[PDB]
């Protein structure tokens, strides 16, 4: 057994995480107080679910989880929360002023007066751990800390842990939710500081999940709390292989074994299915073919794009609940003579599938129906690289008359790390058409 | 369609299935960006200072 | 009050489409790089699929299909009818074709010789037709080596020319039929009533390639009976079909129409998938130009599909006001012309 | 706990302050006395933001009431929610000011200023995490426009990471006291220009028009035209005084509306503007908040174009609405929101609505437009500079020519500077 660390950036970060670890409770099988009744091993125990729990004398199950954010208000409602018995204080990080939606707060002013206190407060987990794996980090790329703090702390971690592998879930803007028109920027700046100190990154357009949350649950408003919900169920889907026994990405090392055979192409994309509204009292339960078939339908990506004009690299299915491998294979066969799945030359083309006999758990009272059966696809596709153009067009539109680039000279970064970022991205852009087109 | 690596345990199982053959910066250079843009910001503001100042 | 955006310049059809809109007083036009548009009459090339149907609050429709290059380049057409099951490589409507790539560069130059030597010892006919999507460079031969050599001097694809067209009398003619085909966002399939044939003024010689080649600048160049016959050696459905009946006693709906409708269908149904807007956050609609050459023995054969075509003269009132009917306004309601090749999704 | 420390200098400044003051403790449910008797914790959720809290819990707002006179600030003193100022933030003198900027800023305004700032430094002193200052105030007389920029400029010396916020009434010949006024605005801008992150202009012309055109008030008053901006400074300040998510403080209202240091010059609108007990539709209140009519900065938005605009919806209503409409505005008038700024325009919404209104719209606009404001002050200042007219009474306090003829040529670059964006 190898432990897992969780760091949870900014609003974004922080307010995701604390879905996914009630998730994860109602998973295992852990209450609030932190007790979990079927682990009989009391006070220690390497069992999967120990990846990211620790054990304490008491049976107390804590969550190998750092929470931290420029500003104390957010962070205070797990304080105060459902699940404040889980989290010892020393793992609540708080400012007291935030990064203003700014990368340059983030990264340079405030962030260089808080990065110590961060890192020695995730040395203090590591300690507990036999074997660390890696970190997976949770933000935002609009928000000051998000953007600004996460990638000074990549940074560090790849100096402290070199050997340690990093996975992100990247919050990618979208203006029906977001907070700052500087958004653009705060995500260009974050992936190319980011870029080298990332081996996995998982990107989620506020977009894709605004848009599910409307037409498959009825959500007139979406809110951040349906919007997490929705998350929190892609990203146990994901590292549910981790937490439960298995086979298939078993550790952090195999994700980007099996799904980045290029080191700067390590975004996957992610498509789930089914979603279906808790208001529906009787829907009828879709079968293995119908969910695999609906992972190759844009509408349920959590980045919008065309997988058609693309080509693949890798592919993952993760399945959860009522799945046979005959069921698989026969919906995989139909979708091949369906849809346009083309793979580069120098991959095969095929899946890794896995499959959890344990159908997806949904918090009571929300949104979420019960369905019998789920699927998650990780998909390295090129087509994921629409997401880098639309985003690299704003900056160039606002960059060109240098509008509000004062706000981050301001804060000590040099005019020069608009134009290095951004040539670093048109290089990235670059590397994913070669990769996809002919 | 060929089925490989089959692993089957009580929570689940996992396989793969093939349909066609294939065809960092140090802490001391850390420290000198912070430490750079932190100097330039003092810089910054000291000159408003001498312009208040004027 | 709807809006929309021009980025093509140079299309003289959508330019009509334009203008119409404006004339509804219900359609405003926008900068070319304002992104709150509803409809984009998108450039040619490299037009930015990828950022459209992000725009909260705005239904986008772009009047260009991704993907849809696959059709209407000369080598993509070739290898997409050999490839793909519904098409086969036994196509029968199809000229045999092979993709030739120079030599200072898969390729098809041992499997095109291997049929050459067919027909040189089986006494058949044996002359070919080199050309290429970088052309107004069209040579025609009936020695392999001639072929081969041109092209080394772009990736070339050499298919087999029809030596036994129909010739139009008087004149002793060859000539060639354009379709223009109209794909709505359901992808519905509207083939415009009216056709044109563009005719060549010189008499067919099968021993200069003025009487081989139909095309309206060539024949208005180097042609010297240029409108002699008809007026820019345009001959409409209504005269030609007037002539099956008294040359051949028969209609242009039973010799020919028929088969081009078959065709249209094979090839749009064909990469539907491919390119299907159906469940895509932005949808597409796309006018298609498609080329069929008509034989002794009243075969329609497919020649070309061009993605970006023009309109006769006399027919853009008509055409264009149908791509705004049937297209535009069926997605964008304001406050039949076509043929409905109806086919199943 | 991010607080704000709010300061009123002169006469229309603790005037419009103490309105101001009068609006949003009603809002929080504070009474004159201090006492909270509200029925809500939103009231209270980020009531610190503006009051502190003192033995017995009582709510003081954290205001500076300034003046070279005593007269107006007697009266505040002697007004509704009079009590409730801190008797040490009184901060006046004796002399007055004469309409005067110099008097303001050089000459009567230095003799007081170190006590203001002994004021600011205790209110600051107190504070978990100071946002910055917001200062009300006119430019067309003397204490708030040249005592006011000279506080501005040490409140930045003493506090330079710190946001400063104005709320700064421009004069206009229809609603004016003395011929001076154009000089007073033109000084006081340049200072503004350099040493506020944050200018809401509230015009005295518009202000006028809306209560004669708009609210049929045949002979308009200063209270009446209070009226308004005390509604409008409440709107604008919504963001700041309840939960939210968008604008929630200075600085990032300031990120998010302020693309170049110096275009920071705001136009704020209201709406409703009734003379009374029907529904407003959410479609209305979109149309009169963008309705030119309903602006305070008497500037025709469609003579130029917005670089960021911040909207805020107050009381029960559809949010999913609410998105419609503010989508329909910019997709129906997308000329008029500059290309290069990509989603410029911010949305927010409030549940707690105004008092006597279920439903109402704040709008925040800077806009390329309000050059014509500067404009229009230039010219008036140009108009008497070129003959020297009524100089004496500003080189009699020390000042020279050329000190005006660097305050012409500024507003001039400031007038240009937005020209050139709105190409
Ligand atoms: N999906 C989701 N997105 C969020 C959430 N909270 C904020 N965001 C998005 O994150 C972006 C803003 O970044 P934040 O995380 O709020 O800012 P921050 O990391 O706290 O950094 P600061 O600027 O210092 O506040 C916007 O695009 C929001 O839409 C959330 O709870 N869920
Ligand atoms: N296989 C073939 N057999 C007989 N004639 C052929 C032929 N291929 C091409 N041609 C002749 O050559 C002409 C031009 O060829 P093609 O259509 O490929 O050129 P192009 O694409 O430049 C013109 P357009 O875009 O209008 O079709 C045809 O109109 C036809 O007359
Ligand atoms: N809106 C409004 N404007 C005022 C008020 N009182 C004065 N003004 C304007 O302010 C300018 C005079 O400045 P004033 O505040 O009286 O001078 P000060 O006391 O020296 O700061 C003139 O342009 C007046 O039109 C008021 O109560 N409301
Ligand atoms: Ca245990
Ligand atoms: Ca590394
Ligand atoms: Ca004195
Ligand atoms: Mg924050
Ligand atoms: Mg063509
Ligand atoms: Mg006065």
């Amino acid at each position: 057994m190898r432990e897992c660390i969780s760091i949870h950036v900014g609003q974004a970060g922080v307010q995701i995480g604390n879905a996914c670890w009630e998730l994860y409770c109602l998973e295992h099988g852990i209450q609030p107080d932190g007790q979990m009744p079927s682990d009989k091993t009391i006070g220690g125990g390497d069992d999967s679910f120990n990846t990211f729990f620790s054990e304490t004398g008491a049976g107390k199950h804590v969550p190998r989880a750092v929470f931290v954010d420029l500003e104390p208000t957010v962070i205070d409602e797990v304080r105060t929360g459902t699940y404040r018995q889980l989290f010892h204080p020393e793992q609540l990080i708080t400012g007291k002023e935030d990064a203003a939606n700014n990368y340059a707060r983030g990264h340079y002013t405030i962030g260089k007066e808080i990065i110590d206190l961060v890192l020695d407060r995730i040395r203090k987990l590591a300690d507990q751990c036999t074997g660390l794996q890696g970190f997976l980090v949770f933000h935002s790329f609009g928000g000051g800390t998000g953007s600004g703090f996460t990638s000074l702390l990549m940074e560090r971690l790849s100096v402290d842990y070199g050997k340690k592998s990093k996975l992100e879930f990247s919050i990618y803007p979208a203006p029906q939710v977001s907070t700052a028109v500087v958004e653009p920027y705060n995500s260009i700046l974050t992936t190319h500081t980011t870029l080298e100190h990332s081996d996995c990154a998982f990107m989620v357009d506020n977009e894709a999940i605004y848009d599910i949350c409307r037409r498959n649950l009825d959500i007139e408003r979406p809110t951040y709390t349906n919007l997490n919900r929705l998350i929190s169920q892609i990203v146990s889907s994901i590292t549910a292989s981790l937490r439960f026994d298995g086979a298939l990405n078993v550790d952090l090392t195999e994700f980007q074994t099996n799904l980045v055979p290029y080191p700067r192409i390590h975004f996957p994309l992610a498509t789930y299915a089914p979603v279906i509204s808790a208001e529906k009292a009787y829907h009828e339960q879709l079968s293995v073919a119908e969910i695999t078939n609906a992972c190759f339908e844009p509408a349920n990506q959590m980045v919008k794009c065309d997988p058609r004009h693309g080509k693949y690299m890798a592919c993952c299915l993760l399945y959860r609940g009522d799945v046979v491998p005959k069921d698989v294979n026969a919906a995989i066969a139909t979708i091949k003579t369906k849809r346009s799945i083309q793979f580069v030359d120098w991959c095969p083309t095929g899946f890794k599938v896995g499959i959890n006999y344990q159908p997806p758990t949904v918090v009571p009272g929300g949104d979420l129906a019960k369905v019998q059966r789920a699927v998650c696809m990780l998909s390295n596709t090129t087509a994921i690289a629409e997401a880098w153009a639309r985003l690299d067009h704003k900056f160039d539109l606002m960059y060109a008359k240098r509008a509000f680039v004062h706000w981050y000279v301001g804060e000590g970064m040099e005019e020069g790390e608009f134009s290095e970022a951004r040539e670093d991205m048109a290089a990235l852009e670059k590397d994913y058409e070669e990769v996809g087109v002919d | 369609m060929e089925v490989i690596e089959l692993n089957k345990c009580t929570s689940g199982q996992s396989f793969e299935v093939i349909l066609k053959p294939p065809s960092d910066p140090s802490l001391e250079e850390i420290q000198k960006k912070l430490e750079a843009a932190e100097e330039r910001r003092k810089y910054q503001e000291a000159e408003l200072l001498k312009h208040l100042a004027e | 009050m709807y809006t929309f955006v021009v980025r093509d310049e140079n299309s003289s059809v959508y330019a009509e489409v334009s203008r119409l809109l404006l004339a509804t007083g219900q359609w405003k036009r926008l900068r070319k790089d304002n992104p709150r548009f509803n409809l984009m009459l998108g450039e040619r090339n490299r037009l930015p699929f990828g950022r459209l149907g992000h725009e909260p609050g705005l239904v986008q429709l772009v009047n260009y299909y991704r993907g849809a290059d696959k059709l209407c380049r000369k080598a993509s057409l070739v290898k997409l009818i050999k490839t793909s099951p519904e098409l086969s490589e036994s196509c029968t409507w199809f000229p045999e074709s092979y993709v030739i790539y120079p030599t200072n560069l898969t390729d098809e130059r041992e499997v095109f010789l291997a049929a050459y030597n067919r027909r040189r010892e089986g006494r058949e006919g044996n002359v070919w037709i080199a050309k290429s999507s970088a052309g107004a460079g069209i040579l025609i031969s009936s020695e392999a080596s001639e072929l081969l050599d041109f092209i080394d001097e772009q990736v070339h694809v050499i298919q087999k020319y029809l030596e036994k067209p129909l010739l139009l009398e008087p004149g002793h003619r060859k000539f060639d039929i354009r379709s223009w085909v109209l794909v709505d966002h359901l992808y519905n399939i509207y083939l415009y009533r009216e056709g044109v044939l563009r005719t060549s003024s010189e008499p067919y010689n099968s021993a200069d390639k003025t009487c081989h080649l139909t095309n309206h600048c060539i024949q208005k160049e180097y042609s010297k009976n240029y409108g002699r016959y008809e007026e820019g050696n345009e001959m409409f459905f209504e005269e030609f079909n007037q002539y099956l009946m008294d040359a051949l006693n028969t209609t242009l709906e039973n010799s020919i129409l028929l088969q081009i409708k078959h065709i249209i269908r094979s090839c749009l149904m064909c990469i539907e998938p491919a390119i299907s807007t159906k469940h895509l956050h932005y949808q597409s609609f796309q006018l298609f130009g498609f080329d069929f050459m008509v034989d002794e023995e009243l075969k329609v054969w497919l020649i070309e599909v061009n993605g970006a075509p023009a309109c006769a003269q006399k027919l853009y009132a008509e055409l264009c006001q149908g791509i705004v009917d049937v297209a535009i306004s069926s997605v964008f309601p304001l406050a039949s012309i076509f043929i409905k090749l109806h086919h199943h999704h | 706990m991010r607080e704000i420390v709010h300061i009123q200098a002169g006469q229309c400044g603790n005037q419009i302050g103490a309105k101001f003051w009068e609006v949003i403790s009603d809002e929080h449910g504070i009474d004159p006395t201090g006492s909270y008797h509200g029925d809500s914790d939103l009231q209270l959720e980020r009531i610190n933001v503006y009051y502190n809290e003192a033995t017995g819990n009582k709510y003081v707002p954290r205001a500076i009431l300034v003046d070279l006179e005593p007269g107006t600030m007697d009266s505040v003193r002697s007004g509704p929610f009079g009590q409730i100022f801190r008797p040490d933030n009184f901060v006046f003198g004796q002399s007055g000011a004469g309409n005067n900027w110099a008097k303001g800023h050089y000459t009567e305004g230095a003799e007081l200023v170190d006590s203001v700032l002994d004021v600011v430094r205790k209110e600051s002193e107190s504070c978990d995490c100071l946002q910055g200052f917001q200062l009300t105030h006119s430019l067309g007389g003397g204490t708030g426009s040249g005592m006011g920029t000279l506080l501005i400029s040490k409140i930045r010396e003493e506090y330079p990471d710190r946001i400063m916020n104005t709320f700064s009434v421009m004069p206009s010949p229809k609603v004016s006291d003395t011929v001076v006024e154009p000089y007073n605005a033109t000084l006081s801008v340049h200072q503004l220009v350099e040493n506020t992150d944050e200018t809401y202009c509230i015009d005295n012309e518009a202000l006028y028009d809306i209560c004669f055109r708009t609210l049929k008030l045949t002979t308009p008053t200063y209270g009446d035209l209070n009226h308004l901006v005390s509604a409008t400074m409440s709107g604008v300040t919504t963001c700041l005084r309840f939960p939210g998510q968008l604008n929630a403080d200075l600085r990032k209202l300031a990120v998010n509306m302020v693309p170049f240091p110096r275009l920071h010059f705001f136009m704020p609108g209201f709406a409703p503007l009734t003379s009374q007990y029907r529904a407003l539709t959410v479609p209305e209140l979109t149309q009169q908040m963008f309705d030119s009519k309903n602006m305070m900065a008497a500037c025709d938005p469609r003579h130029g174009r917005y670089l960021t605009v911040a909207a805020i919806f107050r009381g029960r209503m559809s949010m999913k609405e609410v998105d419609e409409q503010m989508l329909n505005v910019q997709n129906k008038n997308s000329s008029y929101f500059v290309e290069w700024i990509p989603n410029n325009v911010k949305t927010a919404v409030c549940d707690i609505p105004p008092r006597g209104l279920k439903m109402s719209a704040t709008f925040i606009g800077n806009s390329t437009a309000i050059q014509e404001l500067f404009k229009r002050i230039s010219e008036q200042f140009t108009a008497m500079f070129r003959r020297k007219a009524f100089l004496h009474w500003y080189t009699g306090e020390g000042m020279d020519e050329m000190e005006f003829t660097e305050a012409e040529s500024n507003m001039n670059d400031l007038v240009s500077e937005y020209q050139q964006y709105q190409d």
